[PDB]
C-alpha cells in the first residue's frame, strides 16, 4: 500500500473550538487560494496520498487569519464567540445584534469583507502544479469489442432451413 | 405572513450551508487523520 | 439520568389530578360542585382514589388468558410515557431525527392496548364490543397522518424543534384555518368519550387520560408557541402552561355539551365528510410552498 | 459476513414455518408478513451500508407491496370463514 | 456490551423461531410485534432513521392491527397453550438449537457455515463506513423521491386503484 | 429486456449513476473501472478479460479478503496474551 | 441513549402491574371493509410521507404533478366508495 | 343555464361539503400553471448548495473569478 | 360487470408489459404482483365455494413463490450489487431464481395446485387468464438465459413431461386435461433455454394460440368428457369436425401445425451434441398425446350421448378468436417454416 510517513502531519493544527470556526465565515474570502488549490488537488486525484502538501499549506495559512483576530479585535470577537455557543441549534439567529458589533471594529483593518450572495463556484486558472489527465484508477485499456458490419445485407441462399 | 418568514429563512439557510463551504481545513483534518491512523495500524501489523 | 424519573412521576401526578379538573369543570358546567369534603378544595381525592383502587380493591377473573389481561396495561401505559420523550419542551430529552414519525407511530402502536383487552376476557360480547372501539380508534389515524403532513408541508421539517422557529410571530392556527377545525375532532380518536364510548379498570384510564395530555400538548406546539427565547427558557415554560391548559378545558367542553354520534354516523362523518374535506386541503396544501417559495 | 448469518437464517426458518402446518390458515399468511419482514431488513442492510441514496425508496415501494400481497389473500381467508364455519387447512373439496 | 447488531440480531431470529413453531395465531401474532420492534433497530443502528420507523408505521401501525382483525373473525376466543399442543414444542426445541448452537461456534471470531462466508469480528467492521458525507447525508437524509423515478410512482398508484376495487368484488 | 424502451426514459437502475443531489456510491471508483471494462460483448460471454477489475469489486461490496486479513491480526494479537505483549495507546 | 429511556419507561409499567396484582390480599363481515380501507389508505400516506423531506431539492415542475397524482387516485378511490358503501 | 344555475345551487343545499372538495382540489391543480410567480421558486432551489463547491481549472474561460466579491457567476440576488 | 372488468383486465395486460419492457430488478417484481392482485376477482366472479377454494391455493403457493424470486433479487445485492436484469452472477441466486419462475409455471415439482385451480374456475374466460400469465414468467427467463445452471432446470423439464403425461391418464375433467398438458409443454419450453434462447418465444406463440383456441370453442358448455360427449347429434356435427384439427394438433402430429414446436426442440438440442434427451421428449408426448385419443373418441364415434332434450334455437357465445386462430393452428408448417427468424 506504502502510506506516508510518521512525520508528514503538519504541527499546531486544531487549537480553535468547533464553533469558533463556523462564528467566521470571513474565512472564505480571505486566505481563499490555498484552500482553492487544495480543493482542486481533491477533483483531480481523489487519493489523499498525493494531495498533502497542499493541505500544509492550508493549515498554515489558516494560523496566519486567526492571528491577525488574536491581535486586533479581540474583545467583540469573543463577545460573539459567547453568543454563538449560548444558542442551541440555530446558530445565527438572537446574535444579530452582537454581528453588528462585529464587522464595525473589523473594518478599521482589511480584513472586513463579508459575502452577501455566496461562492457559486469559483474558477482557478493560475492552478498548475501537476497535470490532470495520468489515469487516475485505470490499468487496463479493455480489449476492443466486435467489429461492426459496414455494409448492405444481400439474400444468398434464401433460408438455410430444411426446406425452401 | 407566512412565505415572507421562509424567504427570511432562505437567508439563514443559504449563509448555514456558506459555513460548511467555507470550512476546508475540517476536511483536512480528516485526511491527516486517516494517514496518522494507519501508521499505528502499520506498527500494529509489525509487532503482531 | 435523573429526566426520565422527572417526565413519569410529576406525569402520573397531572394524570391523577386530572380526575379533579375533569369533575369541577364540568360541574360547573352542570351547576353542580367538584369535590370538597375530602380535602380543603377536594385537592386530596386523586391520592385517595390511588390508595381505594390499587391496594384493596381486588380482580375476579371472568377467564385470565395466561399472557394477555397481564399484557394489555404494559401496552398501555409503557407507549403512553414514551410518547413524552421527544416533546419540545425548550431541550427535548434526546431530540429526535424525526420528531413527528415517532409521535404518529407510538400512537398507532397504542391501538394494541384496546385490542389485547378484547382477547382478555372469553365472552364473545365483549370482543365484539371491542372491535367497534378499535374501529373509531383505526379511522381517524388516517386523518391523523394526513392534516400532520400538510402541516408540516407549509414549514419545518418532521423534527419538532423547527416547529417552534416557524412560529416567531405568527401561529399556524390562521395559514391552516380549516385544519385547525379539522385536527381538533380526529385528537378525539382514542376513546375520548366525546364522540363515541365502547389488568384493574383504574391503571387503564390513566394511560388514556395521559393520551388526552398528549394532544393537548401536541396541540400547543403545532399550532401555538408565541416565541422561544433561549436566554430565559422560564418565560417560554409558564406561557406553555396557561395555553395547554386552556385546549385541555375545551376536551372537558365536548365531553360535557357533546351527546354520543351513534357510531355508524361517526363512521359517515369520516370517509364521506371529513375525507373528502382534508384531501383537498392536501391537495391545496402541495400546491402552497410551490405557487409561492416557501420550502424551508 | 457477521449480521447476514443471522437474518438469512430468519428467512430459511420462515420459509419452514410458511410450508409446515398445523391446521391453521390463519398462522401461514402471519408467516408471509414475517417473510415480507425479513426481506426488508435483508434489503436495508445491503442499500445504507453500500451509500446507494437512490435506492433506498426501493424497501419503501416494497413495503407497499407487502402489504398488497397481506390483505388481499387475507380477504380471500374471510370469503373460507363465510363459506365454511372455520378456517382448515383439512376443511376442503377440490380433487 | 460492545456488541450493538448481533445481540438485537440473535432476539430477531427468536421471534421467528415462534413462526416456525405454530403456538396459536395469537402468540404467533405476538411475535411481529417483538421481531418487528426489535427489527427496527437492526434497521436504525446503520442509519436511516425514516426507513427504521416505517415498520412502526405500516407493520406495527396497520399490517398486524388489520391481521388482529381476522383472527377474532375466524380462530377466535381462546388460544390454546404451547407447551400442552405436540410437536408445535417439538418444532420450538429444533428451532432454537439451530439457532443457539450456532452463536458458540461465532465465538472467537470466525465460523464455519453452509454458505462460503464467515462470521468475522462484527465490532470494528460492524459500521463500515467512515464519515462519507455531511449535511442532508447518511444515505437516507434524502430517501424518497418522486423526481427521477416517475414511472415507479403511477405503477403503486394502479395497485392501490386495484386493492379497493378488488376487494369489494370478492366480498 | 424483451422488449426495448426507445425514445423514453425509465432506468436509473445501476450504481453510481446520476445522484439525487451529488452523494456519492461507496463502491463509486470500482464500477468507473466495470463498466468501462464491460462495455462491450467481448468479456460479456466469456466473462475472462475483466476478471481483474471484478475481484476488486467484489471485494469492495463484501470486504471477505480483509475480514479474514483482520481476523489474522487479532487471533495474532490473542496469541500475545502472557508473552511479548504492548499497546501504544 | 434512547434504550435508556425506552427500558425505565416499561419496567415502571410493568412495576405498576405487580403492585395491581400480587399487593392485594383478600361474526359480522361488514366490519372488515373498514380495516381494507384503512390498510390500503395507510401506503398512499406512506407514499407521499417524503413531501416536506424531499421538496427542498428536487425540481418543482416535475414533483406537482406526481405529488397531487398520489392524491388524485387516493380520492379516486374513495368516488369508487361511494357507489354502494355500507350501512354502517 | 340548464345545469350551471340548476347542479350549482342543488349541490349547497344537498351536502355543500362536496363542494369544497372539488374548488379547493380544483384550485390546487389550475393555480399553479397561471400565477407568474412560481418561476421565483425554482431560481432559489437551484442556488441553495447541499454539496460542497468545485473549482474548475480555466484556459481562457469567460463568466468565472475568484472567490472574492467580483462580477462573475450566476449568485442568485432575487430581491435581497 | 360493467367497465371495472375490463379494468381489471387491462391491468394483467398492463402487468406483463412492465414485465416485458424492463431494465430493473425491482420492476419486474411489481410486475409479477401486478397480476396477483389482479387474477383473482375473475377467480371468483360467480360466488362459488369451489371458487374461494381455487383462489386460496392459487395465492398462497403464488405469494411464496414472488417472496421466494425477491430474495434472488436481494442476494443480487449481496454479490455485486448490480439492479440490471442480465445475469444472477451467483451459484445460490440462480438456483432460489429458476426454482421460483417454476413455482409461477407449470413446471415439475411444483405443479400440484394446477389442475386444482384449473377446476375451480367459473368460466371459460377464466381458463385463459392462465395459459396467458404463463407468458410473464417466460419473459424473465429468457432475458437471464445464461448463468443458470443445467442440472436444476433441464431435470425439472424432463421429470414435467413424465408427470404430465401420466397426470391426465386418470381423468375425465376437461379442465384437468387442459392443466396437465400445460405441464406437459412446459417441459418443452425451458428445454430449449440453454441450447439457444430463441425457438422459446414461439413455442409460447404455438401454444398460447392452440390453447385459446379450445376454451372458445368449449363456450358450449362442457367440463367432462361425458358432457362434451353429447355434442355429436344434439349439437352441430361441424363443431366436432373443428376441435379434433385442435385435439390432434396438441400432441405430435406433422401434418398439424402443433408439431412445429417439437420440430425445432429436437432439431436445435441434436446440434449441440445431445441425443439422448430429445429421445426421452418424444417417447413421453406420445403420452401427452394419448389424453387426446380417447378424447377424439367422444367427437368422431356416436358414443350413444343422444338426451330426449333437443335444442331448436342456434347457439350464440361470444367466439372472439374462434374463427381466426383454429386456421393458423391447423395449418402454418407448410405456411411459415421460416417464421422462426420474424419471431425471435
Amino acid at each position: 500500500e506504502l502510506p506516508s510517513l510518521e512525520d508528514l502531519k503538519v504541527q499546531e493544527v486544531k487549537v480553535s473550538s468547533s464553533v469558533l470556526k463556523a462564528a467566521a465565515h470571513h474565512y472564505g474570502a480571505q486566505c481563499d487560494k490555498p484552500n482553492k488549490e487544495f480543493m482542486l488537488c481533491r477533483w483531480e486525484e481523489k487519493d489523499p496520498r498525493r494531495c498533502l502538501e497542499e493541505g500544509k499549506l492550508v493549515n498554515q495559512c489558516a494560523l496566519e487569519f486567526f492571528r491577525q483576530i488574536k491581535r486586533h479585535c479581540a474583545e467583540p470577537f469573543t463577545e460573539y464567540w459567547t453568543c454563538i455557543d449560548y444558542s442551541g441549534l440555530q446558530l445565527f439567529r438572537r446574535c444579530r445584534k452582537q454581528q453588528a458589533q462585529f464587522d464595525e471594529c473589523v473594518l478599521d483593518k482589511l480584513g472586513w469583507v463579508r459575502p452577501d450572495l455566496g461562492d457559486l463556484s469559483k474558477v482557478t486558472k493560475v492552478k498548475t502544479d501537476r497535470p490532470l489527465p495520468e489515469n487516475p484508477y485505470h490499468s487496463r485499456a479493455r480489449p476492443e469489442p466486435n467489429p461492426e458490419v459496414e455494409g448492405d445485407l444481400k439474400p444468398a441462399r434464401h433460408g438455410s432451413r430444411l426446406f425452401f | 405572513s407566512m412565505m415572507k418568514w421562509n424567504r427570511e429563512r432562505r437567508r439563514l439557510q443559504i449563509e448555514d450551508f456558506e459555513a460548511r463551504i467555507a470550512l476546508m481545513p475540517l476536511l483536512q483534518a480528516e485526511k491527516d487523520r486517516r494517514v496518522l491512523q494507519m501508521l499505528r495500524e502499520n506498527l500494529e501489523e509489525e509487532a503482531t | 439520568m435523573i429526566n426520565i424519573l422527572m417526565l413519569i412521576i410529576p406525569i402520573l401526578l397531572a394524570v391523577a389530578f386530572l380526575t379533579l379538573v375533569e369533575r369541577k369543570v364540568l360541574g360547573y358546567m352542570q351547576l353542580r360542585k367538584g369535590p370538597n369534603v375530602v380535602g380543603p378544595y377536594g385537592l386530596l381525592q386523586p391520592i385517595a382514589d390511588a390508595i381505594k383502587l390499587f391496594i384493596k380493591e381486588p380482580l375476579r377473573p371472568a377467564t385470565s388468558s395466561a399472557s394477555m389481561f397481564i399484557l394489555a396495561p404494559i401496552m398501555a401505559l409503557g407507549l403512553a410515557l414514551t410518547m413524552w420523550i421527544p416533546l419540545p419542551m425548550p431541550y427535548p430529552l434526546i431530540n429526535m431525527n424525526l420528531g413527528v414519525l415517532f409521535m404518529l407511530a407510538m400512537s398507532s402502536l397504542a391501538v394494541y392496548s384496546i385490542l389485547w383487552s378484547g382477547w382478555a376476557s372469553n365472552s364473545k360480547y365483549a370482543l365484539i364490543g371491542a372491535l367497534r372501539a378499535v374501529a373509531q380508534t383505526i379511522s381517524y389515524e388516517v386523518t391523523l397522518a394526513i392534516i400532520l403532513l400538510s402541516v408540516l408541508l407549509m414549514s419545518g421539517s418532521f423534527t419538532l424543534s423547527t416547529l417552534i422557529t416557524t412560529q416567531e410571530q405568527m401561529w399556524l392556527i390562521l395559514p391552516a384555518w380549516p385544519l385547525a377545525m379539522m385536527w381538533f375532532i380526529s385528537t378525539l380518536a382514542e376513546t375520548n368519550r366525546a364522540p363515541f364510548d365502547l389488568g384493574p379498570f383504574a391503571l387503564f384510564f390513566m394511560a388514556e387520560y395521559a393520551n388526552i395530555i398528549m394532544m393537548n400538548i401536541f396541540t400547543a406546539i403545532l399550532f401555538l408557541g408565541t416565541s422561544h427565547n433561549p436566554h430565559m427558557p422560564e418565560l417560554y415554560t409558564i406561557n406553555f402552561t396557561i395555553k395547554s391548559l386552556l385546549l385541555t378545558m375545551s376536551f372537558l367542553w365536548i365531553r360535557a355539551s357533546y351527546p354520543r354520534f351513534r357510531y355508524d354516523q361517526l363512521m359517515h362523518l369520516l370517509w364521506k365528510n371529513f375525507l373528502p374535506l382534508t384531501l383537498a386541503l392536501c391537495m391545496w396544501h402541495v400546491s402552497l410552498p410551490i405557487l409561492t417559495s416557501g420550502i424551508p | 459476513s457477521m449480521v447476514y448469518m443471522n437474518i438469512m437464517m430468519a428467512f430459511t426458518v420462515s420459509l419452514v414455518g410458511l410450508l409446515m402446518y398445523r391446521s391453521h390458515l390463519m398462522s401461514s399468511l402471519l408467516c408471509l408478513e414475517g417473510m415480507m419482514l425479513s426481506l426488508f431488513v435483508m434489503a436495508a442492510l445491503t442499500i445504507l451500508n453500500s451509500h446507494f441514496t437512490l435506492a433506498s425508496m426501493m424497501p419503501i415501494i416494497l413495503l407497499v407491496f407487502a402489504a398488497c400481497e397481506a390483505a388481499l389473500g387475507l380477504s380471500l381467508l374471510v370469503m373460507v370463514s363465510n363459506t365454511y364455519g372455520t378456517d382448515y387447512v383439512q376443511n376442503l373439496n377440490l380433487l | 456490551m460492545l456488541y450493538i447488531v448481533f445481540i438485537l440480531s440473535v432476539i430477531f431470529v427468536m421471534g421467528f423461531v415462534g413462526f416456525s413453531s405454530k403456538p396459536s395465531p395469537i402468540y404467533g401474532g405476538l411475535g411481529l410485534i417483538v421481531s418487528g420492534g426489535v427489527g427496527c433497530g437492526i434497521v436504525l443502528n446503520f442509519g436511516g432513521s425514516f426507513l427504521g420507523l416505517m415498520v412502526f408505521l405500516i407493520y406495527l401501525g396497520g399490517m398486524m392491527v388489520v391481521f388482529g382483525y381476522t383472527t377474532a373473525m375466524a380462530t377466535e376466543q381462546y388460544p390454546e397453550i404451547w407447551l400442552s399442543n405436540k410437536a408445535v414444542l417439538g418444532a420450538f426445541v429444533t428451532g432454537l438449537l439451530m439457532e443457539f448452537f450456532m452463536v458458540y461456534y461465532v465465538l472467537k471470531d470466525k465460523e464455519v457455515e453452509v454458505v462460503f462466508e464467515f462470521n468475522g469480528l462484527g465490532d470494528w467492521v460492524i459500521y463500515d463506513t467512515g464519515d462519507s458525507g455531511f449535511f442532508s447525508e447518511e444515505a437516507m437524509g434524502i430517501a424518497a423521491l418522486y423526481s427521477y423515478g416517475t414511472w415507479l410512482v403511477i405503477v403503486t398508484g394502479w395497485s392501490l386503484l386495484i386493492g379497493v376495487v378488488v376487494i369489494m368484488e370478492i366480498t | 429486456q424483451k422488449r426495448l424502451g426507445v425514445d423514453l426514459d425509465r432506468w436509473m437502475t445501476i450504481q453510481s449513476a446520476e445522484q439525487p443531489h451529488g452523494i456519492p456510491s461507496r463502491c463509486h471508483a470500482f464500477e468507473k473501472e466495470w463498466i468501462e471494462c464491460a462495455h462491450g460483448i467481448g468479456s460479456i460471454r466469456a466473462e475472462k478479460e475483466c476478471k481483474i477489475e471484478f475481484e476488486d469489486f467484489r471485494e469492495c461490496l463484501l470486504r471477505q479478503k480483509t475480514m479474514k486479513r483482520l481476523h489474522a491480526i487479532r487471533r495474532q494479537r490473542e496469541k500475545l496474551i502472557k508473552e511479548g505483549k504492548y499497546t501504544p495507546p | 441513549n434512547l434504550m435508556l429511556a425506552l427500558l425505565t419507561n416499561f419496567t415502571l409499567a410493568t412495576l405498576l402491574v405487580i403492585i395491581a396484582f400480587w399487593l392485594p390480599q383478600l361474526f359480522s363481515m361488514k366490519f372488515f371493509l373498514v380495516a381494507i380501507t384503512f390498510l390500503l389508505f395507510d401506503l398512499e400516506i406512506a407514499l407521499l410521507l417524503p413531501l416536506p423531506w424531499a421538496s427542498q431539492t428536487a425540481n418543482l415542475n416535475t414533483m406537482l404533478t406526481m405529488a397531487l397524482f398520489l392524491i388524485i387516485l387516493l380520492a379516486v378511490s374513495l368516488a369508487y366508495e361511494w357507489t354502494q358503501k355500507g350501512l354502517e | 343555464a340548464e345545469r350551471v344555475a340548476a347542479f350549482l345551487k342543488n349541490v349547497w343545499a344537498k351536502e355543500p361539503v362536496l363542494v369544497a372538495s372539488f374548488a379547493i382540489a380544483g384550485l390546487a391543480v389550475i393555480l399553479p400553471t397561471l400565477s407568474p410567480y412560481t418561476k421565483y421558486s425554482l431560481m432559489i432551489n437551484x442556488x441553495x448548495x447541499x454539496x460542497x463547491x468545485x473549482x474548475x481549472x480555466x484556459x481562457x474561460x469567460x463568466x468565472x473569478x475568484x472567490x472574492x466579491x467580483x462580477x462573475x457567476x450566476x449568485x442568485x440576488x432575487x430581491x435581497x | 360487470n360493467p367497465i371495472i372488468f375490463i379494468i381489471i383486465l387491462l391491468t394483467i395486460m398492463l402487468g406483463t408489459i412492465i414485465v416485458m419492457i424492463s431494465s430493473h430488478w425491482l420492476l419486474v417484481w411489481i410486475g409479477f404482483e401486478m397480476n396477483m392482485l389482479a387474477i383473482i376477482p375473475i377467480m371468483m366472479k360467480n360466488h362459488n365455494p369451489r371458487a374461494t377454494e381455487a383462489s386460496t391455493k392459487y395465492f398462497l403457493t403464488q405469494s411464496t413463490a414472488s417472496m421466494l424470486l425477491m430474495m434472488a433479487v436481494i442476494i443480487n445485492l449481496m454479490f455485486s450489487g448490480q439492479w440490471t436484469v442480465m445475469k444472477l452472477f451467483n451459484p445460490m441466486a440462480s438456483m432460489l431464481m429458476t426454482m421460483a419462475l417454476a413455482m409461477k409455471l407449470g413446471m415439475a415439482p411444483f405443479h400440484f395446485w394446477v389442475p386444482e385451480v384449473t377446476q375451480g374456475i367459473p368460466l371459460s374466460s377464466g381458463l385463459i387468464l392462465l395459459t396467458w400469465q404463463k407468458l410473464a414468467p417466460m419473459s424473465v427467463l429468457y432475458q437471464i438465459f445464461p448463468s443458470i445452471n443445467l442440472n436444476l432446470i433441464l431435470t425439472l423439464s424432463v421429470l414435467s413431461i413424465l408427470i404430465g403425461g401420466w397426470g391426465g391418464l386418470n381423468q375425465t375433467q376437461l379442465r384437468k386435461i387442459m392443466a396437465y398438458s400445460s405441464i406437459a409443454h412446459m417441459g418443452w419450453m425451458t428445454a430449449v433455454l440453454p441450447y439457444n434462447p430463441t425457438m422459446t418465444l414461439l413455442n409460447l406463440i404455438i401454444y398460447i394460440i392452440m390453447t385459446s383456441t379450445m376454451f372458445t370453442m368449449f363456450m358450449a358448455n362442457s367440463t367432462t368428457t361425458t358432457l362434451s360427449l353429447s355434442h355429436t347429434w344434439n349439437k352441430t356435427p361441424i363443431m366436432t369436425v373443428l376441435i379434433l384439427a385442435t385435439l390432434l394438433s396438441m400432441g405430435g402430429l406433422p401434418p398439424l401445425s402443433g408439431f412445429m414446436p417439437k420440430w425445432m426442440i429436437i432439431q436445435e438440442m441434436t446440434k449441440n451434441n445431445s441425443i439422448i434427451l430429445p429421445t426421452f421428449m418424444a417417447i413421453t408426448a406420445l403420452l401427452n398425446l394419448y389424453f387426446y385419443m380417447r378424447l377424439t373418441y367422444s367427437t368422431t364415434l356416436t358414443m350413444f350421448p343422444s338426451t330426449n332434450n333437443m335444442k331448436m334455437k342456434w347457439q350464440f357465445p361470444l367466439m372472439k378468436k374462434m374463427t381466426f386462430l383454429p386456421t393458423m393452428v391447423v395449418l402454418s408448417t407448410m405456411m411459415l417454416p421460416l417464421t422462426p427468424m420474424l419471431s425471435v
